[PDB]
């Protein structure tokens, strides 16, 4: 009750007789990641604190000419 | 031994047998489907074409649908010793073998109730009760009777 159901075409035994074509194409697709990875990128500790001083004393420095101005 | 012969002669009916339980009741209830679930084979290897007959009326209690006439002769064997009347007979000749009166006539005679309880597969079957229920549905309660004395 297999024989030609599964395939009647041209076989001489009952063996080599189907097609399938079920799973995976040659190869796996790919290696694949799973371990994490973030880049640390960023201006780490002396850009920024600098950034932040030398800001702050400039941003003083120009509150000192406004208020020149302003008296 | 016993096992392939058990195998072997429940392969040869199944393969000479009709297709059509979902449709015969008894299905659910007979032998030979019981028979073949707990003792023969679980893959049929057959395509040929199979044989078929005409079905057969028997008076308004038992309706034959003779495709499944397996060639018991139970049902030979009982109208002819317990029921008395000498109707229904085998006749014909190998995988064309089959059980009917020739003249197309009826049995008028008591006990073919019984002569549909007799026949196993699901052939002569009460026509009152054609397709009304398989038999896991329905609770049984035993009583006796009071037509009869
Ligand atoms: S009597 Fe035969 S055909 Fe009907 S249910 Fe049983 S196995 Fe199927
Ligand atoms: S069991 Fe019924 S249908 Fe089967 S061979 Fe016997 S009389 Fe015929």
């Amino acid at each position: 009750t297999e024989a030609y159901i599964r395939n009647k075409p041209g076989m001489v035994s009952v063996k080599d007789m189907p097609v399938l074509q079920d799973g995976p194409p040659p190869g796996g697709f790919a290696p694949v990641r799973f371990a994490r990875r973030i880049p640390n990128k960023g201006p780490s500790a002396v850009a920024i604190f600098l950034a932040a001083f030398g800001t702050f004393s400039w941003g003083m420095y120009q509150v000192g000419q406004g208020n020149k101005i302003r008296r | 031994v016993a096992k392939k012969a058990r195998e072997g002669v429940m392969e040869f009916l199944l393969m000479n047998h009709p297709l059509d339980c979902p449709i015969c009741d008894q299905g659910g209830e007979c032998d030979l489907q019981d028979q073949s679930m707990a003792f023969g084979s679980d893959r049929g290897r057959f395509t040929e074409v199979k044989r078929s007959v005409v079905d057969k009326n028997l008076g308004p209690l038992v309706k034959t649908v003779m495709t499944r006439c397996i060639q018991c002769t139970r049902c030979v064997r009982f109208a002819t010793e317990v029921a008395g009347v000498q109707d229904l007979g085998m006749l014909g000749r190998g995988s064309g073998e089959e059980i009917g009166t020739y003249v197309e006539k009826l049995l008028t005679s008591e006990l073919s109730g019984n002569v549909i309880d007799i026949c196993p597969v699901g052939a002569l079957t009460s026509k009152p009760f054609a397709f009304k229920a398989r038999n896991w549905e329905l609770k049984g309660t035993e009583t006796i009777d009071v037509t009869d004395a």
